[PDB]
Formats: C-alpha cells, structure tokens, sequence
C-alpha cells in the first residue's frame, strides 16, 4: 500500500519560516514526483510547483519561485516544504499529490494540512 | 530496466531509462 | 498560463438530474491526441478527489457516471445521475503547459 502522511498544522507569524514535511510510506519517492497545491482560505487550488527525487528537478510557480525551497530525504523518503518569508495572506491548506495512477492528474493527495498566521 | 515518472509536462509520463 | 473559467460556480440540481460544469479555457491545452484536463471533487473538509484525468478518461475508483466532454478548450463535466455523493466543488486543472492551474470552481449542491 501507498499513503502520502504529511504534517503542517502550524501557527506562522508574519516573517516566519516554517519546514513541512511530507512523508511518503509504501513509496517509490523518486519515480513518483511530489506537487504542492495551497488553498488560500475556501477558494480554488493553486499549484505552487513540484519536485522530483530521482533528478532533484524542481518547477516553482513564476510567483512563489524561490520562496518555497523544497529539501530533499530520499533517506527518510520526506519532501520538505520550506516556506520563507510566509505573509499574514498565506492562509491556506497545502497538499502534496502525486500522480501514482494516471499520468495526467494527482490521485493520491495529503492528509490535510493548513498553516494559519497569527496575524 | 528502469522507469520513472517525470514533472515535466504534458502530464507526468514514464521514461524507462536504462 | 491558461484561465480556466469555469461556468456558474454555484448552482442546483435535484437528484437525479444532470449537472453541466463546463470549464473553459483561454488557450488550447490539448495535445497529440489527448487533452490534459483534470476534474477534481474536493468534498466538505476532504482532498480533491481525481475524477476525471486525460479529458474524459475515466479514473479507475469512480462510477461510470461521471463523463466528461470537452475538446481544446471547451470542457464539460457530464454527471446525468446527480446522486447525494455530489455535494463538493470541482475543479478544472490543466496540465498542458506551464504553469499548471486550476478553474474558478463549481459548488455543486445536491436537492432532495
């Protein structure tokens, strides 16, 4: 079996920098990428980019390219999900999916994860 | 033989490499 | 980039009756052969489920009841029995090219 348990339930401060990590049990790792999709508030996804183990190849979005710097654990088979310089406005649910079945979309999505800002 | 699944699109498909 | 506008975001249908969540979009996200649009139906407090991936590929898990009509740009989400179980809002991503984006959204609300 497959199961992506990832962990980010944290309470950010304006100017913070907090490291996700998204476990990946009964996982290839480098032969299924992971992307990240942050859910401001109750409002559509929005993917910020993805990563490959295997080549360590990363595609940021445009917007959020380099502010979210992704670490790699083959060993621990985890993607960390650091995110710098998070501002009050970066309320959202992150979700780290991959596309274990289909080719297209993600099929296997986290287990809930939202980073709320204290101000 | 070796397969894996890239983050390139269109889509995530599979290259067997090797 | 692609904008997927996506039709009425919130709408209601009985059960029973077809729902129709067309997404459109501004630039051609097909490819040879095969059109990179992705459904997903994140359910109350649940991850976007994958219903439909490749255009109207159905994914292995879901019913046979969820189809999808769509070419170039033009998408819709052709779901006839509109059962209990589709009370969440679907999203339209597309996966053609950079960067990757999702649709405004559809809230469907199921009626007794």
């Amino acid at each position: 079996q497959v199961q992506l348990q990832q962990s980010g339930a944290e309470l950010v401060k304006p100017g913070a920098s907090v490291k996700m990590s998204c476990k990946a049990s009964g996982y290839t790792f480098t032969t299924y990428p992971i992307e990240w999709m942050k859910q401001n508030h109750g409002k559509s996804l929005e993917w910020i980019g993805n990563f490959h183990p295997y080549s360590d190849d990363t595609n940021y979005n445009e917007k959020f390219k380099g502010k979210a710097k992704l670490t790699v654990e083959k060993s621990s088979s985890t993607v960390y999900l650091e995110f710098s310089r998070l501002t009050s406005d970066d309320s959202a649910v992150y979700y780290c999916a991959i596309h274990y079945g289909s080719a297209y979309a993600m099929d296997y999505w986290g287990q809930g994860t939202s980073v709320t800002v204290s101000s | 033989r070796k397969s894996i699944r890239i983050q390139r699109g269109p889509g995530r498909a599979f290259v067997t490499i090797g | 980039d692609i904008v997927l506008t996506q039709s009425p975001a919130s709408l209601a249908v009985s059960l029973g009756q077809r729902a129709t969540i067309s997404c459109k979009a501004s630039q051609s996200v097909d490819y040879d052969g095969d059109s990179y649009m992705n459904w997903y139906q994140q359910k109350p407090g649940q991850p976007p489920k994958l219903l439909i991936y490749a255009a109207s590929n159905l994914e292995s898990g879901i019913p046979a009841r969820f189809s999808g009509s769509g070419s170039r740009t033009d998408f819709t989400l052709n779901i006839h029995p509109v059962e209990e179980e589709d009370a969440a809002t679907y999203y339209c991503q597309q996966s053609n090219e950079d960067p990757f984006t999702f649709g405004s959204g559809t809230k469907l609300e199921i009626k007794r």
